[PDB]
């Protein structure tokens, strides 16, 4: 089977700055006239779609700052200008034999100013505490860089081993991740203790911030 | 021009599940047609293709056990998949493929452009291969606290992935982060979906969270109310 071989696999780029992605097949993807070579984007939680196909042809809708070019077993995609919504996954594909074959993806990361979170926390709901089990959940939205640390904190005892975090994929229109972080304890272990608190360290930060809450008041 | 799958949902190691695609503003019988697949996280394979004549094509990973076919009257696209193992859990994706017709005096044609392209995607079915069961979620809400407030609802403990949440039937987006899952050491998932919105707000507007799990046929509307 045709390899496809793509380079980088992380490219993080300016909006306004030029971008390019490079593929490379193990074989040939001429036919003696046509040359069977597509770029697909996947923009976060949507499927693939075309976005050149033959090498150098844009498919319908897509901006002519997008352009590809190449011949034989190597190839370049780019965009002379990106854009905030251009983040997403691209992939190169040859269709000159099946199966089709896809290179590996390019992630597209878009560049922005260093924005701090802003922190929200979470008490288990009275439903949750009825139905048997708790959860505090800490919530660090619209941030940049991805690089976040958030620790748990119980009658200021370290939390360790019974969290775990989420965090989105880039937003399209203003480049900023969010995060959640969900602390589970048993309904009991809850009801022991009094101070619940998530301290978040972010590059935005001057020092780290807390939010915390008493059980019950 | 748009592609539905459905069939997508939990079948055991070992056994088969068949998925749909249902075409529309297009005509089907036109058109190669081709499965695409994708690990969560991860990149693409494909899977399978049948030309507008019904011939058949396979890479090995699935060659013997998957069968894709077509039936043109009902403008829908079929793969039978047999013998699932593990590693084939992943989103399937139907996609079209070369274009062409049939004319009846020169038989079967193709067009140039475009003939090893695939142009139009569907959404994508996820198919789940485990020996766990079904488990519809329970929907908490998260309540906005005593500038911007923030709200949501802690969608906890299902199987298998995936479930879908909206705001205000979709009215509300704007603001709105929903998570990916997580799986959890117990073996089910949970996710959170939370918004943020003006604090004042709060008092007037009402917040609602719509949960769907189809593979439970669980769906559950949450209104999200200060306390």
């Amino acid at each position: 089977d045709i390899v496809m071989t793509q380079t980088p696999l992380s490219l993080p780029v300016t909006p306004g700055e030029p971008a390019s992605i490079s593929c490379r097949s193990s074989q040939s993807l001429l036919d003696s006239g046509n040359t069977y070579l597509d770029w697909y984007l996947q923009r976060p939680g949507q499927s693939p779609q075309l976005l050149i196909y033959e090498v150098s042809n844009r498919a319908s809708g897509v901006p002519d700052r997008f352009s590809g070019s190449g011949s034989d077993t190597d190839f370049t995609l780019k965009v002379s200008r990106v854009e905030a919504e251009d983040v997403g996954v691209y992939y190169c594909m040859q269709g000159i034999q099946l199966p089709y074959s896809f290179g590996q993806g390019t992630k597209v990361e878009i560049k922005r100013t260093v924005a701090a979170p802003s922190v929200f926390i979470f008490p288990p709901s009275d439903e949750q505490l009825k139905s048997g089990t708790a959860s505090v959940v800490c919530l660090l939205n619209n941030f940049y860089p991805r690089e976040a640390k958030v620790q748990w904190k119980v009658d200021n005892a370290l939390q360790s081993g019974n969290s775990q975090e989420s965090v989105t994929e880039q937003d399209s229109k203003d480049s900023t991740y969010s995060l959640s972080s969900t602390l589970t304890l048993s309904k009991a272990d809850y009801e022991k203790h009094k101070v619940y608190a998530c301290e978040v360290t972010h590059q935005g930060l001057s020092s780290p911030v807390t939010k915390s809450f008493n059980r019950g008041e | 021009e748009q592609l539905v799958e459905s069939g997508g949902g939990l079948v055991q190691p070992g056994a088969s599940l068949r998925l749909s695609c249902a075409a529309s503003e297009f005509t089907f019988s036109d058109s190669d047609m081709h499965w695409v697949r994708q690990v969560p996280g991860q990149g693409l394979e494909w899977v399978s293709a049948i030309s507008l004549g019904g011939d058949t094509h396979y890479p090995d990973s699935v060659k013997g056990r998957f069968t894709i076919s077509r039936d043109n009257a009902k403008n829908s696209l079929y793969l039978q998949m047999n013998s699932l193992r593990p590693e084939d859990t992943a989103v399937y994706y139907c996609a079209r493929g070369g274009r062409g017709g049939y004319e009846d005096d020169y038989g079967y044609f193709y067009f140039i452009g475009g003939r090893r392209s695939l142009d139009v995607w569907g959404r994508g079915a996820l198919v789940t291969v485990s020996s766990a069961s079904t488990k519809g979620p329970s929907v908490f809400p998260l309540a906005p606290s005593s500038g911007t407030a923030a709200l949501g609802c802690l969608v906890k403990d299902y199987f298998p992935e995936p479930v879908t949440v909206s705001w205000n039937s979709g009215a509300l987006t704007s603001g709105v982060h929903t998570f990916p899952a997580v799986l959890q050491s117990s073996g089910l998932y949970s996710l959170s979906s939370v918004v943020t919105v003006p604090s004042s707000s709060l008092g007037t507007q009402t917040y609602i969270c719509n949960v769907n799990h189809k593979p439970s046929n669980t769906k559950v509307d949450k209104k999200v109310e200060p306390k």
